[PDB]
C-alpha cells in the first residue's frame, strides 16, 4: 500500500541560516506546513517510517521561544521523514521548575496517543542548524545538541547529555525513566547519564558540525534557579534510580490542549519534598 | 539590512585566501555559525558585547561607551560594524587574524577544520 | 570582566597543583561545573550567597552584608571573589580545602573523578 521510507531522506538540505530577529506568526507557520495534522501531528504521505517519534518539550511561559521553536522544526522533520507528534508539557503554577519530571509526564502521555517508539527531549530554546541532525533514536542513547554555541560549539564535557537526546522506548523503560526529584536548575541531565552507563548503555552522537545548536538569548529564571542539592543527587544515582522514577511518577492533568501546530498538557507535577 | 551567502561572502574574502595558513573556505564555515552572514548580528553581555558579521567585540577591537577603556585597535566606533559595508569589518578582522589568530573564532578548531567541501565556493 | 578558558585556569592553577593531593585537572573539572569558569559568577540562596570561580560561600568564609555574623575564615570581602584575579580566590580555596577538604565543591565527587584527561589544556 506504502513503501518503507529510505534509510536517508532526499529532502535534507543541510545547514541553516537561524535568526531570532523577526516576528512569528503561528497561523501563518499552519499554513506554511499544511501536512501537520491538529496537535502537532505529522506522517509522510509517500512512505512508511520506522521512527515513531513523541517528542518532548518541558515548559512554562515561554511562549515566544515555542514559536521560534515550531517555526524551525516542523519544515525540519517533516523532511526527515519522521511519524512523529509534538508535545508540550507545561508545569500549572509558580513553584520551582522540575525538567526531568515533565519530561516523564510527555513519555506517559503521549503512549496514551499513539505507538511512539522513539522519544526527543528537547529544550525550547534549541534549534538545530543542519537538517542531516537526525531527531530520532538509535540503538544507544542519542546525544543531539552536541556543539552548543553557547559552549563555543564544543561538548562542555564528554559525560554531558544536556539540551536534546533520544531514546528509545526501551532504553527509557530499562532506566526507569527519568528522576523525579531534581527541583531547580542543574543536575537531571547527568543523573540520567548515571542511569543509562548504570544499565551498560553508552551515548551516541553526530559529529560536531551536524549536531550544531542556536540558543535563544535569555535573561536566567526565579523559578528556575540552580538546584543547591544537585551535586550530592548525581553522586548517588546508582542508589536512587531504582526508586525515584517513572515507577514513583505522579502527576495530575489540568488541560490539554490539541493546537494546529503542538498539544499542549497542562500538568500539576507538585512541590519538592 | 545585509545577509550574505557562502559563496557571495567568499568573493568577498579573496584576497584572505592564504593568508597567514588560512583557507577561505574554512574561515566561511568560520563565520556562518558565528553569526550566520548576517551583517547586523550582535550579541550582549554583561561587559561587552560583539558586533556584526565577525562578531568583533568591544573589549579591545573597537570602541563603545560600554567599555571606554578598550585598546580599539581597529581604532573605529564598534556600530560601523553594523552599516551593509564590511568593508570596515574585514580590515579589524584582518587585524584579529593578524594579532589574536582564526581561533579568535572559537567554531574554527571545533567545526571548520574538516569538511569544508560544503563551504567551498569554486 | 573575566571568564577563563580551561587552558587560561590550568596556568593560574600551578601552586595549587597537588594541593591537598588534589591534581591541577581535577580543580578545572570542579571549577567548571562549580561556576563555568566565570570569576562573576553570582548564586544567593535564601540565607547565603556563593561567590565567583570557586563559588565561596559567604555563610562562612568571607564578609557580606547579607551575612554579617559571618565568621570570615578567609579574611576577605566576599566581593574579592568577583573582579578578575584569583589570586586571593586561591588563597581562601587553599584555606577551604585544609578544612573541609575537596569535599566543599560536591562537584567533584558527582562529576570529576572519572575521565579526567579532557581537563588538561592541549598546547
Ligand atoms: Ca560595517
Ligand atoms: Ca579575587
Amino acid at each position: 500500500s506504502l513503501p518503507a521510507c529510505p534509510e536517508e531522506s532526499p529532502l535534507l538540505v543541510g545547514p541553516m541560516l537561524i535568526e531570532f530577529n523577526m516576528p512569528v506568526d503561528l497561523e501563518l507557520v499552519a499554513k506554511q506546513n499544511p501536512n501537520v495534522k491538529m496537535g502537532g501531528r505529522y506522517a509522510p504521505r509517500d512512505c512508511v517510517s520506522p521512527h515513531k517519534v513523541a517528542i518532548i518539550i518541558p515548559f512554562r511561559n515561554r511562549q515566544e521561544h515555542l514559536k521560534y521553536w515550531l517555526y524551525y522544526l516542523h519544515p525540519v522533520l517533516q523532511r526527515q521523514q519522521l511519524d512523529y507528534g509534538i508535545y508540550v508539557i507545561n508545569q500549572a503554577g509558580d513553584t520551582i521548575f522540575n525538567r526531568a519530571k515533565l519530561l516523564n509526564v510527555g513519555f506517559q502521555e503521549a503512549l496514551k496517543d499513539y505507538d511512539y517508539t522513539c522519544f526527543v527531549f528537547s529544550d525550547v530554546d534549541l534549534i538545530p542548524m543542519n537538517d542531516h541532525n537526525a531527531y530520532r533514536c538509535f540503538s544507544q542513547p542519542r546525544h543531539i545538541s552536541v556543539a552548543m554555541d553557547k559552549f563555543g560549539f564544543s561538548l562542555p564535557y564528554v559525560q554531558y547529555f544536556g539540551g536534546v537526546s533520544a531514546l528509545s522506548k526501551q532504553q527509557f523503560l530499562t532506566i526507569n525513566g527519568f528522576p523525579n526529584n531534581y527541583w531547580g536548575w542543574g543536575g537531571e541531565d547527568d543523573d540520567i547519564f548515571n542511569r543509562l552507563v548504570f544499565r551498560g548503555m553508552s551515548i551516541s552522537r553526530p559529529n560536531a558540525v551536524v549536531g550544531t545548536t542556536r540558543m535563544i538569548r535569555h535573561s536566567r529564571d526565579k523559578k528556575n534557579e540552580p538546584n543547591p542539592q544537585r551535586f550530592d543527587r548525581i553522586a548517588h544515582t546508582k542508589e536512587t534510580m531504582l526508586s525515584d522514577g517513572l515507577n514513583s511518577l505522579t502527576y495530575q492533568v489540568l488541560d490539554v490542549q490539541r493546537y494546529p501546530l503542538y498539544t499542549q498538557i497542562t500538568v500539576d507535577i507538585g512541590t519538592p519534598s | 539590512a545585509k545577509q550574505f551567502t557562502k559563496c557571495e561572502l567568499s568573493q568577498l574574502l579573496k584576497d584572505i585566501d592564504g593568508y597567514g595558513g588560512i583557507a577561505l573556505p574554512e574561515l566561511i564555515c568560520t563565520m556562518f555559525h558565528t553569526s550566520g552572514y548576517d551583517t547586523q548580528a550582535i550579541v550582549e553581555n554583561n561587559e561587552s558585547t560583539e558586533y556584526g558579521l565577525f562578531q568583533i567585540s568591544n573589549k579591545l577591537w573597537c570602541k563603545s561607551s560600554q567599555v571606554p577603556q578598550s585598546r580599539n585597535i581597529c581604532d573605529i566606533s564598534c556600530d560601523k560594524f553594523l552599516d551593509d559595508d564590511i568593508t570596515d569589518d574585514i580590515m579589524c578582522a584582518k587585524k584579529i587574524l593578524d594579532i589574536k589568530g582564526i581561533d579568535y573564532w572559537l567554531a574554527h578548531k571545533a567545526l571548520c577544520t574538516e569538511k569544508l567541501e560544503q563551504w567551498l565556493c569554486e
